[PDB]
RNA sequence: AGGUAGCUCAGUCGGUAUGAGCGUCCGCCUGAAAAGCGGAAGGUCGGCGGUUCGAUCCCGCCCCUG
């Protein structure tokens, strides 16, 4: 978790405490300050709790018990007062003379496992010799818990030893707040919280200043790299043998870093407490003059886990005249790397560029402590406090000699003010952005307690934030800073009027009318995933150049095989269809209004533009233009019974005349008119699929799915589909005013015989051109082929009513226009009369 | 007898909560917009003031669109709506925007890699976030209720300068307690800059919150995964929605 | 803060009428002359407690309309005469109910806000004006065309539009078998929310069609809307994704149990591994035996947590069949 | 061929103005208030000086 | 370790797939159903290659789950 920060309430409070005694606090009240400024906390962890005989023992001797197949030892273990035990364990990661911690019978471990007398292999197993996890102190189960030499003697309780009696608490540190990961900053922030002194860890009042008679190694920096700072310092004879104090180790595994020797053990211990990176290189292993500089074409190298790397030319990295001693801020190499057999190192105690070390540990995909801190900005002020706490903690640990010399690198043109620029803001602006109005000198008071130099000059306020705040650069930063040790929870709750709005524009309000009208007509509406099913134009059998295969896709899709998005929206209509048919809901009928992606040869990449000023009209509209065409869509799938059996009948299967019907039910809610004209289109059925046109627009199709189709794709036999663009059918705003006469009208009845394929649409058309104005409805109920007919024609019969607007209409009158109107079906479609 | 010879259908209950969300501001004299869902990194990241090669930009769980260079992306939230917003018409603005949104979690029973937001944005003279609660208020109130209740704490977003999250109570909950609802802030004045709008003159606040995170604590919806799969089981007993 | 759930929901019965192939007309709130006579109607029926206008267009139309019915009526007739004799009307409006608690008021002072009781005095002194709805169907309800002859208007239509509104108003329904003018006291149904009656559906009587002038066979419905009290469910649906079995179940009843009170006993007794039933099949003949019908359901059970046994589909099914006998005399078909 | 089985019915034009000029109100802040038509003199008039 | 009929599974050690249950179809039963009997349809044996006169079976690579 690359935003995690964990450490133990014990370490967070003594650092408070310095510049304030006695401050204790319980950990749900923490919990809260910690919330109310900003702060996600996680997980409050307390270690243990264990209640009865847990003590620290010493192992006598080890008569491995040979034969079986694991390695099985008992031990004889001194729980204080000579008064020994035996006890059976598994473990090998001890030896003579190490300290342990022991269960007795009787004690209760965490949770609800009580501890008892067994008889485990041959012997008698009194107790237990615990591991961290046991205890609820740590994570590691692999390896028994060996407390260091001398950290106390048998006979102490366990509870006090292991300081179960402590609070961990994980936190989810916001990316603008890197001085937060670490305790300097968190301590910090508390003191702010609860209006405390405080008396910063890293200040020379608490870390003196170690001296400095000379440069401490060779050094060269490229400072076209980014590196702000650079330091080193020696320390020379170091004990190989010695180990870190059980304080220190116990700190680290609270934190979550396992110790190993003291050299690597106090960097990662300054790292968390200052929260500046720290890296250890053996003396004795650096051969030359070390160089910052960029990496070569080609150029790898090994990091201290083995793994080689190939660098890129942005990549920074630290070289001397034999190989790569690290990737700076990511991860050192194993040529320098601090091991038992050292005894002279070389502290280290760089400020890389944040960018840089982010774009090198994501190439190479390994986060770090360090890379994760040089990610967020790291204090350049305190390189060498931190590097004088580091060598001053390994010399009184290690028995060393801390070599009096330091190499300080602060740039070509050196620089001794890390501090930002200054910020001018109005002593009120605090006030106005809140809505509250602080008391007297808050913004200022609460400025300086975050770190900033603070001057008045009537209104204004000239604010210098500290070293560890770059992220403190405009007025509303400040602000920021101002409100949340403020609570934002007296920020009242005011109603801003707005203007007259205009409400929802006509498209918004048709994609309503047209969602109502197909769900009261049937359909459930789907969510449609844009990531297009795999091969599903394979089974549908496009064509390779059909325009529904050029695809947008994703580099990183959730299912490897699914990155294209989709250009149509029946794949996820028909596999939602499938999904519910599956689950014995057989008779479906499903619709989507949604976007889909269609890009063309002017889809392409645009790159920055720059953000300190509004684009012009031609980025405006290149960036628009770069981007695939994402119209709104309408859809829809049926399969099974369109209408159920019940009382009234068997129901009614769904047929491509209920597709047509939807594509009207699409009209009407639009407030269109269409026309449905035969069509060839995959995936339809090409006898029965339309095409739609508004006017003389194509905006989509309906019909039945071929059943090839249908066969390749597991669907339903007989389903079928509507899809129309919804882009392509204009926006109409129609004012009818309807001529309604209350004279009787005329029905008569008209049969015509035509060819067989003559669209009855057609027919229907040319009997309305020519019986005109008298004409007030006209419905074809009847479709007739057979032998008095004869082959390749059908009879259609038409009910016809007539009416005038001024007068009963006679008969004669109505005729007439009948007459006219068989007559206009003789010339455009070749009706005759039924005979 | 049973009559029902075309039984009822149903609008997804998503969309009808998006239905509800935007007849609440548009009862407040707010007005809808709209964006794509492909967007470019321009307007998903770069406008609203993220940093390049940075983790609050590369820790997004974002999809990505080939090619390597396209920096083109299914947007990560509706922010970008803001941009297009800003730029397209004149001050002062105050818009909602409802659309889907993308993120590269798998689909489980709290998350889904699809799902829905509301943006809001309002940027005129003189607003502060006090302004930016009461309309926080104002939308849990006809959301949640007459007991509904906001609180904020502070966080962090690139595109606001202060940021908070926002928690909402209601009664007949869980039967009370907060639940996180969504994120807010002051409008950065960097996102003010980038849109051509002048940070003295205008100040500005944006929200945004999940709709399917809001359905699963108000209703009590166990499974994430049935508002996304399309059985018609989930949809019909919210009724037809018209 | 926007329209009030009561206008929303007068929103959404008309939009979801008019999509069913409904009408809407303005109803006249003069009522017919006679019109009560024509339908029969006894003297102390509370719809003949009529408030009266002094001064009508039409001397013979001074009362006010306690019912929505004669002016659909009247459209309907209407529409009828000129020739569209396949017509769908519904209304949604007022009607006027005085109460004996109707009366006039004294003239109160308009020099200051007039006091709480004034103001109780003078609503309470207004007669009764609640918000119904109310429809009529005559002739054809489905067309003839290409596919068929089309559908004539029964009375089932009237009971589905009463489905309509309550799907729309988000509440459920019961119809119970009821004799009250002007419908045929055989194919009329009093409506329940609850326990709460909201009015009545079916084919009006045709005694009344005769005196009436009205299409044979009109049906009709109305209901009180300031009856159906207002809903806001939170629904959060289980949906089981393990597979279902599917089964049927044939019942012999007394030809006049209705088929609602079988599909009930049937629910009761399956339990909650029916996820539906559906009535399918309606008999009647010599198998069966004389006032005696046959009824059909297709069951569809599953279960929450695995994949349901037959076994445990048929115990399921047997439970239903033995609620049935016990609470409606079912008796499984041989 | 013609396809629709159920043909469209129509909400009134009169009522269909109304919806938007009430539309038009709410999207100004705006709320909708009621009252019967059977009314008392002292509304309809005498309260209207 | 396994992938064998639409699904769930036996089985085949280089030249005959030897199969079951379910499902589907078809008869009987019912006015019609469900269930129940009776019978039938149903198999490049995971993909791309090698070897061989010949590969479900042997060899290589790879996809899929525990
Ligand atoms: N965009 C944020 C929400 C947010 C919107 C606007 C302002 C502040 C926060 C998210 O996706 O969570
Ligand atoms: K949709
Ligand atoms: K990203
Ligand atoms: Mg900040
Ligand atoms: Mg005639
Ligand atoms: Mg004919
Ligand atoms: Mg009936
Ligand atoms: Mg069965
Ligand atoms: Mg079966
Ligand atoms: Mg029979
Ligand atoms: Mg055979």
């Amino acid at each position: 978790q690359s935003n995690a920060m964990r450490l133990p309430y014990s370490w967070l409070r003594e650092v408070v405490a310095v510049g304030a005694s006695g401050w204790d606090v319980t950990p749900g009240e923490l919990e809260q300050t910690l919330l109310r400024i900003g702060h996600e906390v996680e997980e409050v962890i307390p270690l243990g709790p264990v209640d009865g005989p847990v003590t620290v023992g010493r192992v006598a001797d080890i008569e491995e018990l040979t034969g079986y197949k694991k390695p099985i030892r008992a031990c004889a273990v001194d729980i204080g007062d000579r008064q020994y035990r035996e006890i059976i364990c598994g473990a090998t990661n001890f030896a003579v003379g190490d300290l342990v911690v022991v269960a007795l019978p009787g004690a209760t471990l965490p949770g609800g496992f009580t501890i008892s007398a067994r008889k485990a292999y041959g012997r008698n197993s009194d107790g237990m010799i615990c591991s961290a996890a046991e205890l609820n102190l740590g994570a590691d189960h692999s390896g028994i818990l060996v407390l260091p030499p001398g950290a106390a003697e048998p006979g102490a309780d366990g509870a006090g030893v292991l300081g179960l009696d402590d609070v961990v608490f994980h936190l989810a540190i916001t990316p603008d707040r890197g001085y937060c990961m670490s305790v300097r900053g968190l301590a910090r922030e508390l003191a702010c919280a609860y209006d405390l002194d405080f008396v910063d860890p890293a200040s020379n009042s608490r870390v003196p200043p170690l001296p400095i008679e000379g440069p401490a190694w060779p050094l060269t920096v490229q400072p076209e790299t980014g590196v702000r700072r650079f330091a080193l310092r020696p320390v020379i004879g170091i004990d190989p043998a010695a180990v870190s104090p059980w304080w220190l180790q116990r700190r680290l595994l609270l934190c979550g870093i396992r110790a190993t020797c003291p050299a690597v053990d106090v960097t990662n211990y300054v790292m968390l407490e200052l929260g500046h990176p720290m890296h250890a290189h053996d003396r004795n292993r650096i051969s030359g003059t070390l160089g910052v500089r960029f990496a070569r074409s080609g150029e790898t190298a090994v990091t201290l886990d083995g793994i080689e790397r190939k660098l890129d030319t942005a990549d920074v990295l630290i070289v001397d005249d034999a190989a790569t001693a690290a990737i700076g801020g990511v991860m050192g190499a194993a040529s320098t790397e601090v091991r038992a057999d050292s005894t002279d190192v070389l502290l280290e105690a760089a400020i890389w560029d944040p960018a840089a070390v982010s774009r090198t540990q994501r190439r190479l995909h390994l986060p770090s402590e360090a890379a994760r801190r040089y990610e967020r900005t790291v204090d350049p002020a305190i390189s060498v406090a931190a590097l004088d706490r580091c060598a001053r903690l390994l010399a009184d640990i290690a028995g060393g000699e801390v070599s009096p010399t330091l190499t300080d690198w602060r740039g070509d043109p050196p620089c001794d003010d890390w501090s930002p620029p200054p910020i001018r803001m109005g002593v009120d602006v605090p006030d106005r952005i809140a809505g509250v109005a602080y008391p007297q000198g808050t913004t200022a008071r609460r400025l300086a307690q975050i770190g900033a130099v603070v001057t008045h000059d009537g209104d204004t306020l000239t604010v210098t934030p500290p070293s560890w705040r770059p992220d403190l650069r405009q007025p509303a930063d400040l602000v920021e800073e101002v409100l949340r040790l403020e609570g934002l929870e007296v920020i009242p709750s005011v109603l801003p009027p707005a203007p007259a709005g205009r409400g929802l524009t006509a498209g918004q309000q048709r994609r309503r009318t047209i969602g109502r009208s197909l769900a009261l007509s049937g359909y459930v509406e789907i969510l449609p995933t844009p990531f297009l099913p795999a091969g599903v134009f394979d089974l549908w059998g496009l064509e390779a150049d059909d325009s529904r295969r050029m695809t947008t896709r994703v580099l990183n899709p959730l299912e490897a095989d699914r990155p294209q998005l989709a250009t149509t929206l029946l794949p996820a209509l028909l596999e939602a269809l499938v999904r519910n048919v599956s689950r014995g809901l057989v008779d479906v009928a499903l619709f989507a209004i949604a976007q889909v992606v269609q890009p063309t040869e002017q889809t392409r990449g645009v790159g920055l533009i720059p953000v300190d000023r509004r684009p012009t009209d031609d980025e405006i509209a290149m960036l628009d233009a770069s981007l695939p065409r994402q119209p709104q869509h309408v859809a829809a799938v049926l399969a099974g019974l369109r209408e159920p059996r019940g009382p009234w009948g068997p129901g009614r299967p769904v047929e491509a005349a209920d597709a047509f019907e939807a594509v009207r039910i699409i009209a009407r809610a639009s407030r269109v008119d269409v026309t449905l004209r035969p069509a060839q289109y995959l995936p339809w059925h090409p006898g029965r699929c339309a095409q739609v046109f508004v006017g003389e627009s194509s905006v989509g199709h309906a019909g039945q799915l071929h059943p090839a189709v249908i066969e390749r794709s597991g669907l339903p036999k007989g389903t079928c589909a509507v899809e129309l663009n919804l882009d392509a059918i204009p926006c109409s705003a129609p004012l009818p005013a309807p001529r309604v006469s209350p004279y009787p009208a005329v029905f008569q009845d008209v049969s015509l015989v035509v060819a067989a394929d003559i669209p009855a649409q057609a027919v229907a058309d040319a009997v309305r051109a020519g019986a005109g104005d008298l004409l007030e409805d006209i419905a074809l109920f009847d479709v007739f082929t057979g032998p008095q007919i004869g082959e390749h024609r059908k009879s259609l019969t038409f009910a016809l009513r007539f009416r005038a607007p001024d007068r009963t209409l006679t008969e004669d009158d109505a005729s007439a226009a009948r007459d006219a109107a068989v007559q206009s079906a003789a010339e455009r479609v070749g009706a005759v009369l039924r005979g | 007898l049973p009559s029902t010879r075309v039984p009822a259908g149903a609008r997804h209950p998503i969309i009808m909560l998006a239905e509800h969300v935007a007849d609440t501001f548009i009862a407040m004299g707010w007005e809808l917009a709209e964006g794509p869902e492909v967007e470019t990194e321009q307007f998903n990241f770069d406008a609203l003031n993220f940093p390049a090669d940075h983790p609050a930009r590369g820790e997004q769980d974002t999809f990505y669109i080939a090619p390597e260079d396209s920096r083109q992306l299914l947007r990560t939230h509706t922010s970008p709506v803001q941009i297009r917003t800003l730029l397209a018409r004149e001050l002062p603005v105050y818009i909602i925007s409802i659309g889907r949104t993308f993120r590269t979690d798998e689909l489980d029973a709290t998350h889904t890699p699809i799902f829905h937001q509301v943006e809001g944005l309002a940027v005129d003279r003189g607003l502060s976030m006090a302004h930016l609660r009461g309309t926080l208020d104002a939308f849990a109130r006809a959301e949640f209720g007459p007991s509904a209740r906001t609180r904020i704490r502070p966080h962090f977003f690139p595109f606001t300068e202060p940021s908070a999250e926002v928690d909402v109570w209601f009664a007949n909950k869980i039967g009370a307690a907060w639940v996180e609802w969504g994120g807010c802030g002051m409008v950065h004045p960097n996102v003010l800059r980038a849109t051509g709008i002048d940070p003295d003159l205008y100040s500005g606040f944006a929200f945004g919150m999940g709709l399917e995170r809001t359905l699963q604590f108000r209703n009590g919806i166990p499974d994430m995964r049935d508002m996304v799969e399309g059985d018609v089981r989930f949809s019909l007993p919210f009724g037809v929605g018209a």
